[PDB]
């Protein structure tokens, strides 16, 4: 059950759907409608569609209606009649969408075609975000996408992370499990697999391939630094080289220059860095300086 | 009178074409200087 | 708001000065320099064209 | 597993993608839209695309919408349908993007072509940055880049750090592992490797090469000084020469002139510099003066 | 491993790259944009490139955008696809760049050609500088420089410090290690080395030469004085001549004239100068007066 | 545009001084001194942009760019 966790099947992908709607039933926490003319304009549009023509010159000050944007994911092999979850986000000067209801909303694709219709009740946590909510099974699929699955005798497994070693390992595992020339590698990210012609046979082949177990070879050493959240993460391949480190208000537990020993595994690296007595914000600067000097034998990525 | 040929005050060409720059040397420096005067 | 431009024989419309009406006017909070902030006792500022 | 940590494969590189978008669902912490006209302009553009035409003369004062810039990395051998992480950063006078949602955003390359589409929910730490966030698998790849991998019989390993000794060591290791003329050195940074013609064979060759172990030869002595963060880092090759040092409010633990002994290894250097009793900010000036005089037998780099 | 620390290889040099960019995602600590018109002008340029045309007459008051200058180093033998670190510095009236992101920035050379593209997240220490930051692997190399390495049979080692004795020592070491006429000296700073024609052979020759050990002969006596930081550094070759010194508020530990003995080594000099009981700021004037008189048998350099 | 008010706070105009060593070769690096020229308060964490270093004959002999170290 590792191949399904390391790769994705070519043609089996997700799309993004967007749409505009109105959320009603709020407890006076909707749009002000004086700074958001589109709310009243679209409410008048809906009323006109339903058979009510409000005169153009009239002041409408609503409190229970909010103009919202609805986002959804079009799943692979989606069929009409199926339901998907949607996210509803306020667009202007609304206060809360706690007990609102989303009216009929057409969800358009990138090609500006309706692929789903959204309508349901919003669930809002209520420190919690008030202007955003989620509706489970809130949209029904209305259009279906053609696909080439089942045509041809080749399917590509696309690795989540590029690696020649992992691509070769997956290819060798498939060849060890299902014949000599069952899988070949095209690059560091794509493995081409030969499958029998048809739909059911390819589904069977993919079902056998997906749950296969592949031992993950060691990746590249990498230290991920998030300055916006104040976090540091080091994987198991990080090593250290011996060198001296000095930083403000940090001293030997003594002098301001502290030795850092040569470290081979991650436990040694953690011990050496904890001997410094550094706050993670200080550890960020220490790690960047050590990468500049050359002690840190890892790829420092700031995210 | 106005058809008599005359030599203008500013004789010769009134424009100059830029000369293409010297070929850069294969030394590993971006800074390349023209022949100094 | 209309502005006359030289040569042009017709004023050019620039913008509408909208007036804000409150349902309780005494409850506005006086900031000082001739300005009032909305208050829970004077909520819902209604921006309307002057005269209506 | 050291060659993969010391070099990069030619043609296996990452690109940068940029785009513009709108983030909705904020709790009154969005753009003021009076000092940022582009937010309202692009919201009107989106509404017009969706079928709603707001009249040109109208005052729109939003609070839950922020105009944002989205940045992403195009991975090597990227295939359409694959998902990548994106970074979302506010552009003007917005207060927070804590619970926002990124709408459909096309991510352009340097050539101003769409290579991915971004849409998802932002995660913001919440001392923490409020105007910046990250969306994991927030963008789906839409375009693929042609490449020359698998063509020809030559591939170049490019060292992260230039070194004739390390280039020769990598070349000798490859020649010791996979035949006589398998790898040759072109300069201090590039090692040319002969591979069989084809795609699968080159993937196999790179998989064997990448995890190979190479003993790292000693680099150049280097002292990295970061005055902006107040840090000093010295690698294992730094030595010291005997000389006298004087600085303000520093004295023998006595006279203001303190002797610094000749030091061969890093432990001796650390001991000699800690005998001075110098704060790291004082140590920066001391190290610069010693480099000027000649005691410090290392390359002093200010970063 | 001393020759690599004493010399540099001809043609193996570093260049400097500069560029302009915008940093977004700040928490209200960006440019005021009223005193820095170029920030808004370049933001409008970027938006126009992305497809958004903000009308020329409009007031844009941003708070999360700062105009920055990006500096980078072009390494020797740089290849496209490789990543380098960049430094990001604010240009006008910005308050902080703590959690900012650098957008697509082209890094130009002296010849005004793009050699790299910079984009990433800034790391700022946070007494610490707030308007300057560093991005590790923040720029990808896009252009490559031609070089003459591997052509001809001559390569020049350039000493960091000019010295006839050190040049002769390096020449003699190379001749002792790799044949009779392998290296010759051209001046006090340059040593010419004969290498076989080709690329791999010269890399091998330089790999053998670089890690060679050379005993450093004694340099010129030198006393470095930094009045701006208040430091004095004396190397091991400094000697003293016997003479009397008088200075304000300094007396025999008695009379104001104190004898200074003739000193041969550095320990004797340090002892004689510490017997004076002089503050380093007083020691600066004392040393300058002694150099004028002639007691100090060293080169006094003020840095 | 020529008519515009620019009031900066993070930029200082500076003069850079350096020493050309004996037998200097292109590609070699030297130390430089950076000194403020007018009404600036500090250069504690500044960065020097691309600066051509001229000789007495007004010819470029070096290019300066780096991070300044100030005692503080």
């Amino acid at each position: 059950e590792r191949i399904r966790d390391l790769t994705s099947v070519q043609g089996v992908r997700e799309n993004s759907l967007i749409g505009y709607g109105l959320v009603v039933g709020l407890d006076g926490t909707g749009d002000q409608t004086t700074q958001t003319p589109f709310t009243t304009q679209t409410l008048n549009n809906m009323l006109s569609q339903l058979g009510i023509t409000v005169p153009t010159g009239t002041n409408m000050q609503l409190k229970n209606v909010a103009a919202v944007m609805v986002t959804a994911s079009y799943p692979p092999f989606a069929r009409q009649g199926q339901t998907i979850d949607v996210v509803v986000s306020s667009m202007g000067n609304a206060k809360s969408l706690r007990g609102g209801t989303l009216l009929m909303t057409p969800l358009k694709g990138v090609d500006s075609q309706v692929y789903a219709l959204a309508q349901g009740n919003i669930l809002v946590g209520g420190v919690n975000q008030l202007n955003g909510g989620r509706i489970t099974n809130g949209a029904i699929i209305e259009r279906e996408l053609p696909t080439q699955f089942g045509a041809g005798n080749t399917i590509n497994l696309q690795l989540n992370d590029e690696d020649f070693t992992m691509a070769q390992q997956i290819t060798d595992a498939i060849n060890r499990a299902r014949g000599y020339g069952s899988a070949t590698a095209l690059d560091a990210r794509t493995v081409q697999v030969r499958v029998p012609s048809g739909n059911s046979s390819q589904v069977r082949f993919l079902a056998d391939i997906q749950n296969m177990e592949v031992n993950v070879t060691p990746q590249d050493a990498k230290v991920v630094i998030n300055s916006r959240t104040g976090s540091v993460v080091m994987n198991r391949e990080v090593t250290l080289d011996s060198c001296a480190v000095a930083q403000g208000n940090l001293s030997v537990t003594g002098g301001s220059l502290q030795s850092v020993r040569s470290s081979a595994n991650l436990n040694s690296v953690v011990r050496a860095l904890n001997a410094l007595g550094a706050t993670p914000m200080d550890l960020m600067s220490i790690l960047q300086s050590m990468q500049s000097a050359g002690c840190l034998r890892a790829k420092l990525e700031i995210i | 009178c106005a058809w008599i040929p005359a030599k203008p005050l500013v004789q010769g060409a009134t424009t100059a074409q830029p000369i293409p720059g010297p070929v850069p040397v294969a030394n590993g420096s971006i800074f390349q200087s023209a022949q100094p005067i | 708001v209309s502005v006359t431009q030289q040569g042009q024989a017709a004023p050019v419309q620039v913008g509408q000065l909208n007036l804000t009406t409150f349902m309780n006017d005494t409850g506005l909070e006086s900031i000082g320099e001739n300005l009032y902030i909305e208050t829970q006792s004077s909520g819902a500022p209604n921006e309307s064209t002057p005269g209506l």
